[PDB]
C-alpha cells in the first residue's frame, strides 16, 4: 500500500 | 553525459549515432574536437539509435565518426540583468568582445507557452507619437504589433523610430532580437544605442539586451535566435515582473530558416515550398511572446512580406498572431509619403469606440472612409478627367489628398534621408488635426502644407511660409 | 485567502510526494500474489 | 504457389528472405535442420577474412558467388541452405544475411512456443521469487509455451517490477503508482 | 491492469512510428509512457503511425505505448455550458473538472435521409443584413467566408449574444445553445472572446472549445469534431444547438501537416486527397431532426478566411460546395463605412424565406428586390443627377436601405425591431430624409418604439407577422416620429 | 476594385496621376497667391 | 587504406559516389586518380558524394580518390592583379603561374 503509506504518513507529516 | 558519433553530414543536417543514452529531442549536443563551439540541436529520432540534428554553426570540417557529447538539456542561455548592454548569439555566447556574461542563472531556449488561465485582457493604448499609427491602428501596452512590408518599404526605419521613442520613454528593460538580418544594421543599431545612452559600456545601467543571428548564419541559428531573444525577454517578464519591450527584426527569417532544412529533414514540402509544420512552429514560437498575469511584454515584430504578397503563407499565418498590424505599402512609399503605412490595410484590436473614445474612433473611421471614397473616385478621374467632377467630389478629393499628406511625418531617425527634423505628435493633436481637416477648416490651404509636418499648427506655419515665398 | 490557499496546498502536495521518495520484500512477494490473483 | 507463412511476421529484405526460407523448409519438413545450418552459416560469415570478402563492393559478384558457393560446399549443407546462400549472393543481399538469419531464428523462436518476457526490477532479485514468478507466469500462457525470462535491474523504478510478457505489459513498479495517485491528488 | 503495448521505432515532428500494437484499431487512442496521448492514423504492416497529442520532446525511441481500446470520445452534456475546454474536453479555465455523465465519440456518422425534416425555423442572428437578406434556419450550414479582419468573428459573436433573449425566456422550443470552437487562434484572443461573452452574460449557454496555435496539429484537427459531438448531444435530445468553427482553414492546415508528415500522397496545394471528406463529414452532422427523433437541430456556422478574396482556392471551394449558403464579407465595403461588411450580391442562403418569420418575409422581399435594382443601377452613381427620375429614385432608395443595414458591434437587434426598421425603410418613409441622418434616425426611432410602443412590438413578436392592425399602427408611429424628427 | 485603374499602373493610371497633379498644382498656385 | 583513400563506387553527371574515405571532412578537396579535383559535399554512412571540378569523362568506376586534408581554398594576394583566373585560382590568361604566397578558404 505504498501510496496509502504516503497518504496517511504524509498528511500526518503536514499536520 | 552520453557520447555518440557523427555518421552523416548533409548541408546543415547532421546524423549522430548514440550507443548508450539517446538524447531527447531538442537537446543541445556539442561536437568534440573543434576550434569554436559547434552545437547540434536534436530534431528527430531516426530509429536504430540514430538522431537527426540541425547545426547551429557551419558544418565544414566535420568528419564521420567525430565524437559528439550530450549536454542533457536544450540550448541554455544566460539570463539576468547582466545580459543588459551585451550582445549574445543563438547559443548565448557574448559576441561583443566585452568578456563573458556572468549571470547567476541559465534558461533553456525551449519552454512551454503560458496557459490560458494566465492570460490578461487589459487593453491600454500605447501612444507612439506617430500620426498614422496612433490615429488609425494604435498600439496597446502589452500587445503584439507586427509590421508588414516588402523589401525596402521602411520596416527597419519604423522599428528604429519605435525603439527611439518608446524605449527612451520606457523604463522596463527592452530586448532586441536580430533574426537573419543584415550585420551592417546590427552594428548601426548597436552604435546608435551606445551613443544614445541606452547601452552603457561603463557604470552598468544599460536597459537593452541584444541577441543577434544574421543572414550569414546557417538555417539552424537563424531559426533559434528568435527563441533566444524570446527567452531573455521571458526571464525579464517572469522572474522580475518588469514590463518588457521585445523588438524582433525580422521574424519572417525564422519561418524561412525552417524551410531551408525542411526537405533535408525528410519532409514533403507544403504549398509555396514551405515546411509542412509552418503554422505549428509559428504557433509554439509566438504563443510565448505574450503578456501574462505575472508580467507584460510589448512586442514589435518586423515581418518581411515576400514580393509584396501578403497572401504568402508566412505573412498570412503571422497575421492571426498579432493585436495591431501595421502594413507598409510600396504604392504609398512611391508617392513620397513616409511612413508608408497603408491606412486601408492596417488594423488594431483597440480601434474600438469603447476603448479609444468615440471622438478618436469617429475621426479614424472618417479618415478611412474619405480615403476609400478617393480610391473610388480616381477611376472617374482617369476616365472623365478632373474638370468634370461634381463639386462635392472635388472637395472629397482635395480633403483626401490633404489627409494623405498629413498622415506623413518626419522621423528623428530619418533625418539623413529627409534632412528634416524629427517630430513627435501627441495623440490629442493628431485627433484634432485630422478632425479639422475632415471638417473643412483648411480647405484654403494648399496640400503641400501638410507634407512632412507635425501638428496642424506646423501645417499652418508651413503654408504661411510657402505663400510668403511665392 | 484563496490564492494563498492555492499556492500552499500546491506546495504541500508536491512536498508530500517528494517526501516519500526519500522513504521491501513484502511488496515483491505481494506483487507475485497479485499476479496470481490476476487469473 | 501457396506459401507456408510463419506464425510471426518480419518485414523488409530480412523478412522476405526469412519467410521464403521458412515456407520452403516447412514444405519438406526440415525446419530444425535449416535452422541449425543458418546458425552455422552466420557464424561462418562473421569470420574476419570472409566478412571482408563479402562486404567488399568492388569485388565482382561472379567471383563472390563462386566463393560463397564453394565455401558452402566445404560444409555439406542442405540444398535449401545452399540455394538460399546462392540466392543472397546472386541478388547482392549478402550484407543482410545475418539479419535474415536472425529473422528466421526469431521465427522459429516462436515456433517452439518460446514466449519472450522481461521483468525489470529495482535491485537484482534472488532466485526463490524468480521460480515463484516463473510458475505464476506460465499460467498466463496458452497451450504449450515456455517462458524466456530476462530479469533486468534498474533502481530508477525504486520498487515494484515491470513485467513485459510478450506484448502484454503490467506496471507493478512503485514510481508509476506514486505518479498516478499524485496526479489523482492534483486532478 | 494488463495492457497490450508497442515500442516507439522512431519519433519526429509529432509522428511516432511504433512497433507492435498488433490489435490497435484505426483511429484508436493510445497512451505513451510519458503520459502523452496519441491517435493511430496509419496502420501499416510493420509499424503504426501515431499522431501525438502534445510535444514530441517527451517521447523517445524505445518508449512503451499502451492501447486504450477506444476510439476518441469526449464528454458531452449540459455540464459543459459556461466552460472553456480543450479539444478533448478537459477544462482549461481552472473552474474544476467537468461533472459530465455521458461520453460521445467524436467520429460518429451524420443522420441519414429519413431522420431529417426540412429547415423551417429561423435562427435569429440579430444582424439586420443577415436576418433580412441571408436568412439562416435551424439545421442549416451557413458559411461565413471572407478575407482577414473583415468582421467574421463579430458575426459569430453577435449571433451568440443574440440568443440571450430566447435563453432567458420560458419558451423551450426557441432556446439555442451555442458552441464556439476556436482553432489555431491565440490564447489571448480566446480570452478576449470569453471575456466579451461573459460581459454579455452569454457564457451560461455557451461552450468554448479551444485548440489554440501552440496546441499540436492533432488537437486542432480534432477540435471541430469534439465541438460537433457536444452539439450533437443537444441535437439528439430535442434541443437546438448552434456551432461556430473559427475557422476551418486552420483545421485544414493542421490536417495537411499531419498528412504530409505521415507521408500520405499530397494533392493540390499539398492537401491530402480526403480533405473534402474531412470537412464534409464534419458538416453533414448539422441537421434538423423530425419530430419522430425529438425535433432537435444543430446549426453550423463554419468560418473560412480567403486570401485576396480568392474563393477559387481549394478549401474555400470545398466548403462552399458543402454548405447551404454563404455570408460573404468585403474589406472594401468595410472601409466604405458599410459595417457589417456583408456583400449582399454575393451572399446567398439556399434555405431562404423558409427560414424567416412572416413579418421579416413581408419587409425583406421588398428590401431584397429594391436593393437588387439598386445594385443594377448603382454604377450610374457619380452621374445620378443626369438620368431619369426613376433611376434617381432607385439610387435614393438603394442608399437609404444600404445605410439601413449598418449596425454596431455587439448589439444584436430583436426581430420585431428589425422588422419595424425595415418597414420604415421599404415603405418610403425615409426618402425625404437625407442619407447622412438615416443611421441617427434609425437609433432615435428605435428608442421611441422601444419606450412608448411595447404593445406593437409584443404583438408582432407574438404573431410573427404584421397584420392589418399592426400595419396601420406601425404606419402611424412611423409617420408621427418622422414628422416630429429633427 | 475601387482604385484598380491606378493600382495597375499603365497608361490609364499614369494619365490619372498626371491629371490630378495638374489640377492640384493649379489649385495650390491659386491658393497660395491668395494668402 | 580506406581512411585517407577511397574508391569510386559510381560516376555520372559530374557526381561521384565514393567508397571509403572515412577521414574526409565536409567540404574537403579530394583528388581523383586522373588529376581532377572534387569537393566532398555529402558525407553519408556508406559513401561520400563528391562533386567533380571538371569533366567526369576521365573518372571511371574503381578509380582511386585521395585526400588533400584541406578545405577548399584559393590563392590570394596582389599577384592576382591583372590576371584572368578560373574558379580555383589557376591562371587562364596564358601568362604563367601566379606567385601567390597566401591561400584563403
Ligand atoms: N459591425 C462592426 N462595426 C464596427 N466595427 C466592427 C464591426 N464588426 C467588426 N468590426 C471590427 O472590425 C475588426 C475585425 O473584425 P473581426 O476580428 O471580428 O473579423 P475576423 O475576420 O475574425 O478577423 P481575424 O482575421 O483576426 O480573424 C474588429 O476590430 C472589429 O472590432
Ligand atoms: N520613415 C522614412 N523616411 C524617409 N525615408 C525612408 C523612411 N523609411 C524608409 N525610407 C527609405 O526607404 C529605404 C528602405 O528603408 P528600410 O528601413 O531598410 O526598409 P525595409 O526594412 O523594409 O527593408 C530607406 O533607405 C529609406 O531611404
Ligand atoms: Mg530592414
Ligand atoms: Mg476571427
Amino acid at each position: 500500500q505504498k501510496l496509502f503509506v504516503d497518504k496517511i504518513r504524509e498528511y500526518k507529516s503536514k499536520r | 553525459a552520453a557520447t555518440g558519433r557523427i555518421v552523416a553530414v548533409i548541408g546543415a543536417v547532421v546524423d549522430v549515432q548514440f550507443d548508450e543514452g539517446l538524447p531527447p529531442i531538442l537537446n543541445a549536443l556539442e561536437v568534440q574536437g573543434r576550434e569554436t563551439r559547434l552545437v547540434l540541436e536534436v530534431a528527430q529520432h531516426l530509429g536504430e539509435s540514430t538522431v537527426r540534428t540541425i547545426a547551429m554553426d557551419g558544418t565544414e570540417g566535420l568528419v564521420r565518426g567525430q565524437k559528439v557529447l550530450d549536454s542533457g538539456a536544450p540550448i541554455k542561455i544566460p539570463v539576468g540583468p547582466e545580459t543588459l548592454g551585451r550582445i549574445m548569439n543563438v547559443i548565448g555566447e557574448p559576441i561583443d568582445e566585452r568578456g563573458p556574461i556572468k549571470t547567476k542563472q541559465f534558461a533553456p531556449i525551449h519552454a512551454e507557452a503560458p496557459e490560458f488561465m494566465e492570460m490578461s485582457v487589459e487593453q491600454e493604448i500605447l501612444v507612439t507619437g506617430i500620426k498614422v499609427v496612433d490615429l488609425l491602428a494604435p498600439y496597446a501596452k502589452g500587445g503584439k504589433i507586427g509590421l508588414f512590408g516588402g523589401a525596402g518599404v521602411g520596416k527597419t526605419v519604423l522599428i528604429m523610430e519605435l525603439i527611439n521613442n518608446v524605449a527612451k520613454a520606457h523604463g522596463g528593460y527592452s530586448v532586441f532580437a536580430g533574426v537573419g538580418e543584415r550585420t551592417r544594421e546590427g552594428n548601426d543599431l548597436y552604435h546608435e544605442m551606445i551613443e544614445s545612452g541606452v547601452i552603457n559600456l561603463k557604470d552598468a545601467t544599460s536597459k537593452v539586451a541584444l541577441v543577434y543571428g544574421q543572414m550569414n548564419e546557417p538555417p539552424g541559428a537563424r531559426a533559434r535566435v528568435a527563441l533566444t531573444g524570446l527567452t531573455v525577454a521571458e526571464y525579464f517578464r517572469d522572474q522580475e515582473g518588469q514590463d518588457v519591450l521585445l523588438f524582433i527584426d525580422n521574424i519572417f527569417r525564422f519561418t524561412q530558416a525552417g524551410s531551408e532544412v525542411s526537405a533535408l529533414l525528410g519532409r514533403i514540402p507544403s504549398a509555396v515550398g514551405y515546411q509542412p509544420t509552418l503554422a505549428t512552429d509559428m504557433g509554439t514560437m509566438q504563443e510565448r511572446i505574450t503578456t501574462t498575469k505575472k508580467g507584460s511584454i510589448t512586442s514589435v515584430q518586423a515581418i518581411y512580406v515576400p514580393a509584396d504578397d501578403l497572401t504568402d503563407p508566412a505573412p498570412a499565418t503571422t497575421f492571426a498572431h498579432l493585436d495591431a498590424t501595421t502594413v507598409l505599402s510600396r504604392a504609398i512609399a512611391e508617392l513620397g509619403i513616409y511612413p508608408a503605412v497603408d491606412p486601408l490595410d492596417s488594423t488594431s484590436r483597440i480601434m474600438d469606440p469603447n476603448i479609444v473614445g468615440s471622438e478618436h474612433y469617429d475621426v479614424a473611421r472618417g479618415v478611412q472612409k474619405i480615403l476609400q471614397d478617393y480610391k473610388s473616385l480616381q477611376d472617374i478621374i482617369a476616365i472623365l478627367g478632373m474638370d468634370e467632377l461634381s463639386e462635392e467630389d472635388k472637395l472629397t478629393v482635395s480633403r483626401a489628398r490633404k489627409i494623405q499628406r498629413f498622415l506623413s511625418q518626419p522621423f528623428q531617425v530619418a533625418e539623413v534621408f529627409t534632412g528634416h527634423m524629427g517630430k513627435l505628435v501627441p495623440l490629442k493633436e493628431t485627433i484634432k488635426g485630422f478632425q479639422q481637416i475632415l471638417a473643412g477648416e483648411y480647405d484654403h490651404l494648399p496640400e503641400q502644407a501638410f507634407y512632412m509636418v507635425g501638428p496642424i499648427e506646423e501645417a499652418v506655419a508651413k503654408a504661411d511660409k510657402l505663400a510668403e515665398e511665392h | 485567502q484563496n490564492m494563498m490557499r492555492r499556492k500552499e496546498q500546491e506546495h504541500m502536495i508536491n512536498w508530500v510526494e517528494k517526501h516519500v521518495v526519500q522513504s521491501t520484500i513484502a511488496k515483491c512477494i505481494a506483487d507475485l500474489k497479485l499476479l496470481a490473483k490476476k487469473a | 504457389a501457396k506459401l507456408v507463412r510463419p506464425p510471426v511476421q518480419v518485414y523488409g529484405i530480412e523478412g522476405r528472405y526469412a519467410t521464403a526460407l521458412y515456407s520452403a523448409a516447412s514444405k519438406q519438413n526440415k525446419l530444425e535442420q535449416v535452422e541449425k545450418e543458418l546458425l552455422r552459416v552466420a557464424q561462418i560469415l562473421k569470420e574476419p577474412k570472409v566478412a571482408a570478402s563479402v562486404l567488399n563492393p568492388y569485388v565482382k559478384r561472379s567471383i563472390k558467388v563462386k566463393s560463397l558457393n564453394d565455401i558452402t560446399a566445404k560444409e555439406r549443407f542442405s540444398p535449401l541452405t545452399t540455394n538460399l546462400i546462392n540466392l543472397l549472393a546472386e541478388n547482392g543481399r549478402l550484407s543482410n544475411t545475418q539479419g535474415v538469419v536472425s529473422a528466421f531464428s526469431t521465427m522459429m523462436s516462436v515456433h517452439r512456443g518460446e514466449v519472450p518476457c522481461t521483468v525489470t526490477s529495482a535491485s537484482p532479485l534472488e532466485e526463490a521469487t524468480l521460480s515463484e514468478l516463473k510458475t505464476v507466469l506460465k499460467s498466463f500462457l496458452s497451450q504449450g509455451q515456455v517462458l524466456k525470462l530476462e530479469a533486468k535491474t534498474d533502481p530508477s523504478i525504486l520498487g515494484g517490477m515491470i513485467v513485459r510478457i510478450g506484448e502484454k505489459y503490467v506496471d507493478m513498479s512503485v514510481k508509476t503508482k506514486i505518479q498516478k495517485l499524485g496526479r489523482a491528488m492534483r486532478e | 491492469d494488463l495492457e497490450e503495448t508497442g515500442r516507439v521505432l522512431s519519433i519526429g515532428d509529432g509522428i511516432a512510428r511504433v512497433h507492435g500494437l498488433r490489435n490497435v484499431q484505426a483511429e484508436e487512442m493510445v497512451e505513451f509512457s510519458s503520459g502523452l496521448k496519441g491517435m493511430s492514423l496509419n496502420l501499416e504492416p510493420d509499424n503504426v503511425g501515431v499522431v501525438v497529442f502534445g510535444n514530441d520532446k517527451l517521447i523517445k525511441e524505445g518508449d512503451i505505448v499502451k492501447r486504450t481500446g477506444a476510439i476518441v470520445d469526449v464528454p458531452v452534456g449540459e455540464e459543459l455550458l459556461g466552460r472553456v475546454v480543450d479539444a478533448l474536453g478537459n477544462a482549461i479555465d481552472g473552474k474544476g473538472p467537468i461533472g459530465s455523465k455521458t461520453r460521445r465519440r467524436v467520429g460518429l456518422k451524420a443522420p441519414g435521409i429519413i431522420p431529417r425534416i426540412s429547415v423551417r425555423e429561423p435562427m435569429q442572428t440579430g444582424i439586420k443584413a443577415v436576418d433580412s437578406l441571408v436568412p439562416i434556419g435551424r439545421g442549416q450550414r451557413e458559411l461565413i467566408i471572407g478575407d482577414r479582419q473583415t468582421g467574421k468573428t463579430s458575426i459569430a459573436i453577435d449571433t451568440i449574444i443574440n440568443q440571450k433573449r430566447f435563453n432567458d425566456g420560458s419558451d423551450e422550443k426557441k432556446k439555442l445553445y451555442c458552441i464556439y470552437v476556436a482553432i489555431g487562434q491565440k490564447r489571448s484572443t480566446v480570452a478576449q472572446l470569453v471575456k466579451r461573452l461573459t460581459d454579455a452574460d452569454a457564457m451560461k449557454y455557451t461552450i468554448v472549445v479551444s485548440a489554440t496555435a501552440s496546441d499540436a496539429a492533432p488537437l486542432q484537427y480534432l477540435a471541430p469534431y469534439s465541438g460537433c459531438s457536444m452539439g450533437e448531444y443537444f441535437r439528439d435530445n430535442g434541443k437546438h444547438a448552434l456551432i461556430i468553427y473559427d475557422d476551418l482553414s486552420k483545421q485544414a492546415v493542421a490536417y495537411r501537416q499531419m498528412s504530409l508528415l505521415l507521408r500520405r500522397p499530397p494533392g493540390r496545394e499539398a492537401y491530402p486527397g480526403d480533405v473534402f471528406y474531412l470537412h464534409s463529414r464534419l458538416l453533414e452532422r448539422a441537421a434538423k431532426m423530425n419530430d419522430a427523433f425529438g425535433g432537435g437541430s444543430l446549426t453550423a456556422l463554419p468560418v473560412i478566411e480567403t486570401q485576396a478574396g480568392d474563393v477559387s482556392a481549394y478549401i474555400p471551394t470545398n466548403v462552399i460546395s458543402i454548405t447551404d449558403g454563404q455570408i460573404f464579407l468585403e474589406t472594401e465595403l468595410f472601409y466604405k463605412g458599410i459595417r457589417p461588411a456583408i456583400n449582399v450580391g454575393l451572399s446567398v442562403s439556399r434555405v431562404g424565406s423558409a427560414a424567416q418569420t412572416r413579418a421579416m418575409k413581408q419587409v425583406a422581399g421588398t428590401m431584397k428586390l429594391e436593393l437588387a435594382q439598386y445594385r443594377e443601377v448603382a454604377a450610374f452613381a457619380q452621374f445620378g443627377s443626369d438620368l431619369d427620375a426613376a433611376t434617381q429614385q432607385l439610387l435614393s432608395r438603394g442608399v437609404r436601405l444600404t445605410e439601413l443595414l449598418k449596425q454596431g458591434q455587439y448589439s444584436p437587434m430583436a426581430i420585431e425591431e428589425q422588422v419595424a426598421v425595415i418597414y420604415a425603410g421599404v415603405r418610403g418613409y425615409l426618402d425625404k430624409l437625407e442619407p447622412s441622418k438615416i443611421t441617427k434616425f434609425e437609433n432615435a426611432f428605435l428608442s421611441h418604439v422601444v419606450s412608448q410602443h411595447q404593445a406593437l412590438l409584443g404583438t408582432i413578436r407574438a404573431d410573427g407577422k404584421i397584420s392589418e392592425q399592426s400595419d396601420a399602427k406601425l404606419k402611424e408611429i412611423v409617420t408621427n416620429f418622422l414628422a416630429g424628427f429633427e | 476594385g475601387a482604385g484598380s485603374i491606378r493600382e495597375a499602373g499603365g497608361a490609364f493610371g499614369k494619365r490619372e496621376q498626371a491629371e490630378e497633379e495638374r489640377y492640384f498644382r493649379a489649385q495650390s498656385r491659386e491658393q497660395l497667391a491668395a494668402l
